[PDB]
């Protein structure tokens, strides 16, 4: 046909790409780091566009992970270090009324701390959780802080909230984010109801293990997502289509006192407890949870067999940070025992521990001291998904709560988004020639 | 009227009428990540504009050239390419030949500029 | 001749002869502030050059188009506008219609560019 | 063909066939240093493109104007400039006169734009 | 009692040095040359600079 090459600029095509995204949105996150969000939800549906997604090869997860860790470290860096408190403690039993489940959990410790002046010392009394102290043999002491033998303990800055707030990860111009608006989306493979957005809906950096809190719900049915469901070494992300409300509390009324440990420094500690001492706990409605697991096994049988028995069991062992359900509540860190939720074959109260000196990730060499919060803490949150691991062990599959790899927490979200690079240039044969 | 990339699933013919809809969307310590992203957006825009300049297509969105289609890059007729295909499918179909086509376009302009210069040198 | 904005207070018909004077002055940790300032200046420049490209005015300072002037945008006669008014007063007067005009300019080029392609497709 | 600067030692005529080879290689604390390098490269590119636009040479690598050559700048004939001479030697000779030529190019294009505007205003 | 005390470096002078504030390209600074200008309202004369005094 005597066709000629015609060059078109502004062609609606793209290629998969990895680029640097920026965030948009008294707090760890979105202090000054993030750009004010454009309030207009400029979402464009792409009719007849099928896009292949892979939530386990999504570089937005790696960027979200690095951004959260970086912001966490930036928040804690300009704060009071507790190296002057790495001294032996004289600890005795708490003299208040202790319930059966709190015997030895909390101890009344005393120590000689520094003051505003280098040449002075003060005797300080405080209540520490057993998890935060370890035995030591010394002259006039019994225990020392658990992290002083590993790394410096940094006190979190007071009045800087750890509450997760939605963060929007937005693409630079020349790039676009595609969303998969597909009900019951597998999390991998072609997605027909693709749409283009400038950026995400606002993802809360909620940190938890085993149970996914304050996330997004499935549009119609529970969705089982796994990189390779056959391989038991992979974690399974279960997105629920209904929330399960979990009510977590620390009923003790804490009286919080503070001391100076140097010029301009301050250390916060629990001074005493008002009322009886009770164990922290979470209440999960029994009927709702039973229906939730019924739905989960109903979905699992599609991959494991219509006639297979599915069993749930508690975690297999290891560090508290991964064997229990870790979460932030009111600024406090709860480590709840989930064996009451995953103990079955196909009101529930879960006891919880509180730990003030924590390692936020698997990395070793850093530690943070979470200051106590005055009063009584009660949180109401939605369980929106589960992290499950399949037992290696033949029939009757056994599932357990998963771990704390964090990427799983940031794959429950960001599984429907892909970043693509726009390629405005293209060529095509036309009948048009110069002159 | 469909917005940025709204024509992505439409045929090449229909999509060719929305070039300006998305062309405007190519330009528009934590400071470094955002600043680098802005610089990269600028570098990609400028590389595409420079490439259009090399081909003699500066300032145009639909630029006709003097390079013939050789029927080996793709042997589809215009009816199938423009009425029964999208730009994503076309881009995939001739991806392996884009560097060849771009090279020919550069060579074509190099000859054309000399010809214009020679025509302009006649009194 | 008069300076960077020397013609700013002159009438439109006089200031229009100094467009190169203003055009040449649009391009030229503390490093972050300096880089953001330079990147922003570049981004604004490119936004204007891209917009001129969309309208078919790339490479020109005085670009004539095929969009008719609407008497509802400004009902002043041509002599009154160019002989007795400055560009600042005009910019204020036409501010509420600038985006309307820009939209029409884009539409005009989109039609013209397709028409040029069809004229070029005649053997 | 000869590489990025392969024609650097060739005569001015021969090196005029490689303008795209050099043109396509102009665009492509550690973060601050990398950003300053990228921004500076972009600013140099844009200043040169703006300057070509001011002269009416936007989108071209070889551009012919209406400014006559003054023998006071160089009185060598074409057989001494486009042959038997390289671009480096020429740049060394046309140093003190570069700003004069650029000023004349700007004025010539300003007159060209006004003349085109008047011609296009004739019904 | 409340603040950390940092000693100023003995080699770094506190002498005020004139600072010129300069606009980036694409922006300009307008200077008001109207004598007896009270800091607000229309300034009849105006001039354009890139950097302040
Ligand atoms: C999942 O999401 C839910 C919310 O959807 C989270 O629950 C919220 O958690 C935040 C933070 O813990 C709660 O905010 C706190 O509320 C306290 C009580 O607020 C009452 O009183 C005030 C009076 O002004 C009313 O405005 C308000 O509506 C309530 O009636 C406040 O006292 C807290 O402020 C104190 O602590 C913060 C610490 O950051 C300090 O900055 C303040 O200065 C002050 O000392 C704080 O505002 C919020 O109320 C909870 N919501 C609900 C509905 O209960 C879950 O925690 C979240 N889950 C996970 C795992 O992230
Ligand atoms: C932790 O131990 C300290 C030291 O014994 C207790 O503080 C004393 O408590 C008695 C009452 O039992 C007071 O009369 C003393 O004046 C307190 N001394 C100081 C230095 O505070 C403290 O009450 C104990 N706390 C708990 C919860 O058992
Ligand atoms: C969570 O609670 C369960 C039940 O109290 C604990 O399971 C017990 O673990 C011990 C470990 O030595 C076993 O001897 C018991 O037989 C288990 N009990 C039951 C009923 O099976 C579990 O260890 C607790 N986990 C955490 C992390 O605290
Ligand atoms: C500023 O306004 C003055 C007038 O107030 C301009 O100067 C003269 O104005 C008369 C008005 O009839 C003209 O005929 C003269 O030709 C103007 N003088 C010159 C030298 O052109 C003055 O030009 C205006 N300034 C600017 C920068 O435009
Ligand atoms: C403290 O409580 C623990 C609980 O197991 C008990 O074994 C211990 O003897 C108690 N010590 C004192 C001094 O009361
Ligand atoms: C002290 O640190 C070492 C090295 O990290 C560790 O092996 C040891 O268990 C720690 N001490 C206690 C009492 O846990
Ligand atoms: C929990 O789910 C309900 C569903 O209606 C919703 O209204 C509520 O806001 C959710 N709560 C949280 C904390 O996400
Ligand atoms: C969907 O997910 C399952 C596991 O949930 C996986 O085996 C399968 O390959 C995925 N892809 C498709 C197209 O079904
Ligand atoms: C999943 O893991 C099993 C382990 O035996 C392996 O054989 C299979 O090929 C894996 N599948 C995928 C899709 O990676
Ligand atoms: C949990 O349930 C128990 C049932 O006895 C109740 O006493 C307790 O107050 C509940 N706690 C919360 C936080 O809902
Ligand atoms: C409640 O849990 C038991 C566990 O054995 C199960 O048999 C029963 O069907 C469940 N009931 C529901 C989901 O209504
Ligand atoms: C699991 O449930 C059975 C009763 O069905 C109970 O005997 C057993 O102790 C429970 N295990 C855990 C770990 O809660
Ligand atoms: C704790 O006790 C103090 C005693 O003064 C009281 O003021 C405070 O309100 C109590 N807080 C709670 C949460 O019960
Ligand atoms: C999608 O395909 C249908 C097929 O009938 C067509 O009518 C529609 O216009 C297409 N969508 C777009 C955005 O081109
Ligand atoms: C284009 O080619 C297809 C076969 O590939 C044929 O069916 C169709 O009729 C052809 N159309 C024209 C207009 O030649
Ligand atoms: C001018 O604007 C008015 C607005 O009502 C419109 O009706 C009219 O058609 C426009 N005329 C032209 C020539 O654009
Ligand atoms: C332009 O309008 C003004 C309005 O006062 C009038 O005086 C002037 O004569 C008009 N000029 C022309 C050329 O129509
Ligand atoms: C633009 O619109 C506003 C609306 O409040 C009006 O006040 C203003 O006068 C209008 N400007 C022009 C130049 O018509
Ligand atoms: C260098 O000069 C020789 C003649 O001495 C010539 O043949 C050769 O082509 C020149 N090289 C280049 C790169 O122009
Ligand atoms: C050439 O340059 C000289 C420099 O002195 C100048 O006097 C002369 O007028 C110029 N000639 C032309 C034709 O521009
Ligand atoms: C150019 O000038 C040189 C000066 O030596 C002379 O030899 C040569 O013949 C001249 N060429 C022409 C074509 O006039
Ligand atoms: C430019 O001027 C300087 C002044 O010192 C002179 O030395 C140099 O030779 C001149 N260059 C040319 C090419 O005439």
């Amino acid at each position: 046909e005597n066709l000629w090459v015609t060059v078109y600029y502004g062609v609606p095509v793209w290629k998969d790409a990895e680029t640097t995204l920026f965030c948009a949105s008294h707090n760890v996150w979105a202090t000054h780091a993030c750009v004010s969000t454009d309030p207009n939800p400029q979402e464009i549906h792409l009719e007849n566009v099928t896009e292949e997604f892979n939530m386990w090869k999504n570089n937005m997860v790696e960027q979200m992970h690095e951004d959260i860790i970086s912001l966490w470290d930036q928040s804690l860096k300009p704060c009071v270090k507790l190296t002057p408190l790495c001294v032996g403690l004289q600890c005795t039993n708490v003299t208040n009324n202790i319930t059966d489940d709190m015997r030895g959990e909390l101890k009344n410790c005393s120590f000689n701390a520094t003051t505003e002046l280098r040449n002075k010392r003060q005797k300080v009394y405080s209540l520490f959780y057993r998890l935060d102290i370890v035995p030591m043999v010394d002259l006039w002491t019994n225990y020392r802080l658990i992290s002083c033998n590993t790394s410096a303990i940094t006190q979190a800055c007071p009045k800087v909230s750890f509450e997760p707030i939605p963060i929007h990860y937005c693409a630079p111009a020349g790039f676009a984010i595609l969303k998969c608006k597909d009900k019951k989306f597998n999390g991998t493979g072609p997605c027909q109801n693709v749409s283009t957005v400038q950026c995400t809906h606002g993802i809360k950096p909620v940190v938890s293990t085993q149970l996914l809190l304050n996330g997004s719900l499935a549009e119609e049915e529970v969705i089982i997502r796994s990189e390779n469901i056959t391989n038991n070494a992979k974690n399974i992300l279960v997105q629920l289509n209904t929330s399960v409300q979990i009510n977590c509390t620390r009923p003790n009324n804490n009286t919080v006192k503070s001391i100076r440990i140097g010029p301009g420094q301050a250390f916060y500690y629990t001074g005493d407890i008002i009322g009886d001492i009770r164990q922290a706990h979470c209440n999960v409605s029994k009927a709702t949870w039973n229906e939730t697991l019924g739905k989960v096994v109903k979905q699992l049988r599609k991959h494991f067999g219509n006639n297979t028995i599915i069993r749930f069991a508690q975690s297999s062992g290891g560090d508290l940070e991964v064997t229990t359900h870790s979460f932030n509540c009111g600024g406090e860190f709860f480590y709840c025992n989930t064996s009451g939720l995953f103990n079955s074959t196909w009101s529930i109260t879960l006891p919880c521990r509180i730990k003030q000196i924590i390692n936020m990730w698997q990395r070793i060499g850093q530690a943070m001291y979470a200051p106590p919060i005055q009063g009584v803490i009660r949180c109401v949150s939605n369980i929106t998904g589960l992290i499950l691991t399949r037992d290696g062990g033949s029939t009757t599959e056994t599932f357990r709560p998963g771990g704390g790899d964090m990427r799983d927490n940031w794959r429950s979200e960001l599984y429907k988004y892909k970043v693509v690079k726009i390629e405005p240039l293209g060529v095509a044969p036309t009948r048009c020639k110069r002159r | 009227s469909l917005g940025f990339l709204g024509a992505a699933g439409s045929t090449m013919g229909a999509a060719s009428m929305t070039l300006t809809v998305q062309a405007r969307n190519l330009l528009s310590h934590w400071g470094i990540k955002q600043l680098q992203a802005r610089v990269l957006a600028v570098e990609h825009y400028l590389r595409d504009q420079q490439l259009l300049g090399i081909w003699g297509c500066s300032g145009k969105l639909i630029c006709c050239t003097n390079v013939p289609w050789n029927s080996s890059w793709s042997n589809r007729n215009l009816s199938e390419i423009w009425d029964n295909m999208t730009w994503l499918q076309w881009d995939k179909e001739i991806s392996n030949y884009t560097q060849i086509i771009y090279g020919l376009l550069e060579e074509s302009q190099n000859q054309q500029e000399k010809n214009e210069q020679d025509l302009l040198a006649l009194d």
